[PDB]
């Protein structure tokens, strides 16, 4: 085979998990994608000169903790923790996602990037300072993104790959 | 030689989202053999609120400065026929009550009623994030008193029938956290017995990692 990084995108319903994934893989913006569709998407990239497959698990379906679901999430080598800057509950839920990754990988040392998505919109309810304070407490990078304009999208996924090489 | 003191409270009435009202009508009207799980759902919700204190501590260290223990207290009252659950968690803002307890629970609401139609047990309610409504298995009325730092004390109240109220609470100050008061149905006073409560908590909650204390009134 060839070099593969298995990245998992997690976060509340509507934060832009699918929009970020599709912008990365297919370079276009979807205004509404079935919230129940959970798939992995593959794309060849070159990062700091290394050619690899990104296998991106776009988390969806429903909240459950079957042995099947746990095994599937455990294969994730790195996690994008996505919240939307206009949705305060999505930011609060970051702690939940962090807990469950901590749980299945039995470590506080899992590669993760915090992503503040929908940075294009004017209706901010979560300040960047709060997001950076949280990222600092976990020891992870924080990226501002807009899946709509593609600003920060490659930055977020490539940073997560770099995070996985270090660990 | 003073004038008559009198407090004033603004009260607002709200409709439940249609699907929460359907679930509440199903819970109130139907007998469930496994209804003891209501107490596990109250303790689990207190646990979520106490976890929020620790999360906030990560980025706001002033949380560390409170001298309050993080704990859950169970207080049966046979005279009043009430079961009260008190925690020292983060508490809710007024926006939380109007939203958390009458709209935001909406997605697992429909999914839980289809699970019940499919033959699932009432005990699965907690996995759909709507465990709070299990209080209506054993209570004809629920009051929630809550205090969030930098906000006022609020009381939420519903006897089901499709609406709830939220008011500023000028009563007994409770300090940071949430108090849930179950006004038990006449036929559900078993859940005020020290022995029944000890059985239920010995069985269901198992691995909640905050102290739980039962207060028994000496007869
Ligand atoms: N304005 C804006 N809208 C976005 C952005 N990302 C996603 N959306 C929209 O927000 C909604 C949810 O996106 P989706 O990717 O389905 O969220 P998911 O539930 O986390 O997979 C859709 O209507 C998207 O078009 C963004 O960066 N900016
Ligand atoms: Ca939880
Ligand atoms: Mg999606």
């Amino acid at each position: 085979g060839m070099t593969e990084y298995k990245l998992v995108v997690v976060g509340a319903c509507g934060v832009g998990k699918s929009a970020l994934t599709i912008q990365l893989i297919q370079n276009h913006f979807v205004d509404e994608y079935d919230p129940t569709i959970e798939d992995s998407y593959r794309k060849q990239v070159v990062i700091d000169g290394e050619t690899s497959l990104l296998d991106i698990l776009d988390t969806a379906g429903q909240e459950e903790y079957s042995a099947m679901r746990d095994q599937y999430m455990r294969t994730g080598e790195g996690f994008l923790l996505v919240f939307a800057i206009n949705n305060t509950k999505s930011f609060e839920d970051i702690h939940h996602y962090r807990e469950q990754i901590k749980r299945v990988k039995d470590s506080e040392d899992v590669p993760m990037v915090l992503v503040g998505n929908k940075s294009d919109l004017p209706s901010r309810t979560v300040d960047t300072k709060q997001a950076q304070d949280l990222a600092r407490s976990y020891g992870i990078p924080f990226i501002e993104t807009s899946a709509k304009t593609r600003q920060g999208v490659d930055d977020a996924f490539y940073t997560l790959v770099r995070e996985i090489r270090k660990h | 030689t003073q004038d008559q003191p009198m407090e004033e409270e603004e009260v607002e009435t709200f409709a439940f989202q249609a699907e929460i009202a359907q679930l509440m009508s199903l819970i109130i009207n139907t007998f469930y053999s496994n209804k003891e799980i209501f107490l596990r759902e109250l303790i689990s919700n207190s646990s979520d609120a106490l976890d929020k204190i620790r999360y906030e501590s990560l980025t706001d260290p002033s949380k560390l400065d409170s001298g309050k223990e993080l704990h859950i207290n169970l207080i049966p009252n046979k005279q009043d026929r009430t079961l009260t659950i008190v925690d020292t968690g983060i508490g809710m803002t007024k926006a939380d009550l109007i939203n958390n307890l009458g709209t935001i629970a909406k997605s697992g609401t429909k999914a839980f009623m289809e699970a019940l139609q499919a033959g699932a047990d009432i005990s699965m309610i907690g996995q759909f994030g709507v465990g709070f409504y299990s209080a209506y298995l054993v209570a004809e009325k629920v009051t929630v008193i809550t205090k969030h730092n930098d906000d006022e004390q609020y009381a939420w109240e519903s006897s089901a029938g499709g609406s709830f109220t939220v008011r500023t609470d000028t009563g007994e100050p409770m300090g940071r956290g949430t108090k849930v008061i179950l006004h038990l149905k006449e036929d559900q006073t078993e859940y005020l017995e020290e022995r029944r409560i000890k059985e239920i908590v010995k069985k269901h909650s198992q691995f909640i990692g905050y102290p739980i204390t039962l207060f028994v009134e000496k007869e």
